[PDB]
C-alpha cells in the first residue's frame, strides 16, 4: 500500500540520480580536466614521474 | 534516435517513446497526423492552424 508506493518512489528517485551520474561520466571527467588545467594542474602523474 | 545511449535498468520504470508529427499537402489541402510505428495517435485530419 503506502509502503510499496514510498519504496517505488524512492527507487525511482535513486534511479534518476544514478542515470544522471552515469550518463554524464565522460563529460564530467572532461570538465574536471578543464578545471584542473585552469587551476595550474596540467601534468599527469605518469608524465610528472617520467 | 534517442540521445544519449544509457544502459537500461530492470528496476527503472522510465520508458522513452518516439512520436512523429507530420504535416503533408494533400490534394484538397494541408493535413496533420500524429503517429508512431505501431498506430495512429491523432488520425489524419485537416491542419488545425489557420494560414494567411
Amino acid at each position: 500500500s503506502q509502503e510499496d508506493y514510498t519504496l517505488e518512489a524512492l527507487t525511482a528517485a535513486v534511479r534518476r540520480f544514478e542515470e544522471s551520474e552515469d550518463a554524464t561520466t565522460e563529460a564530467r571527467a572532461a570538465a574536471e580536466r578543464d578545471r584542473d588545467y585552469y587551476d595550474e594542474k596540467q601534468w599527469t602523474a605518469a608524465e610528472k614521474a617520467a | 534516435d534517442d540521445k544519449p545511449k544509457h544502459r537500461l535498468w530492470a528496476d527503472y520504470r522510465r520508458r522513452r517513446v518516439r512520436i512523429c508529427e507530420e504535416y503533408y499537402l494533400d490534394g484538397e489541402g494541408w493535413k496533420f497526423c500524429m503517429f508512431t510505428k505501431a498506430g495512429f495517435i491523432v488520425p489524419p485530419m485537416p491542419s488545425p492552424y489557420i494560414g494567411e
